[PDB]
């Protein structure tokens, strides 16, 4: 599962 | 040809530019741009003499362009974004004795939001391959 995710 | 190495030193890093709503166009989510680098150790930093080209794989938001080939040196990568994601770093060597390797870089966005260069982060791995 490839995840991303912003910083704020 | 037979037993001998050399350790070698990649280094992965990443750096950073926070994009202001104030310079996206319309439909642009990038927040960011960014910059993923691969180079050698401070004794020698260029990694050409060993290195034949580097596989860059990203995220699936980034297809069909998430696998990047920089076949010839600075081996760079800049592309825009909004999320932080681990790189797939893949090296290929010149010499076919050598077997590619992977390196999970986890790219580092910046948070100083002042839209300046910052330093994200960087991965720090040690290379055997054949000396001869
Ligand atoms: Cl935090
Ligand atoms: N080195
Ligand atoms: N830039
Ligand atoms: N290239």
């Amino acid at each position: 599962a490839a995840r991303k995710s912003a910083p704020a | 040809t037979s037993r001998l190495f050399v350790k070698k030193t990649i280094v992965v890093g990443n750096v950073s530019k926070y994009i202001p709503p104030d310079k996206r166009e319309e439909n642009d989510q990038s927040t960011h741009k960014w910059m993923v680098y691969v180079r050698g150790s401070r004794r020698e930093p260029s990694i050409n003499h060993f290195v034949k080209k580097v596989w860059f794989f990203l995220h699936p938001s980034y297809k069909p362009n998430d696998l990047v080939e920089v076949r010839e040196p600075p081996f760079h990568l800049t592309r825009r974004g909004w999320g932080e994601f681990p790189v797939r770093v893949q090296v290929h060597f010149k010499d076919s004795q050598n077997k590619r390797i992977d390196i999970i870089h986890n790219l580092k966005l910046d948070r100083t939001y002042t839209g300046l260069q910052t330093l994200g982060a960087e991965t720090v791995v040690d290379v055997e391959l054949h000396r001869h």
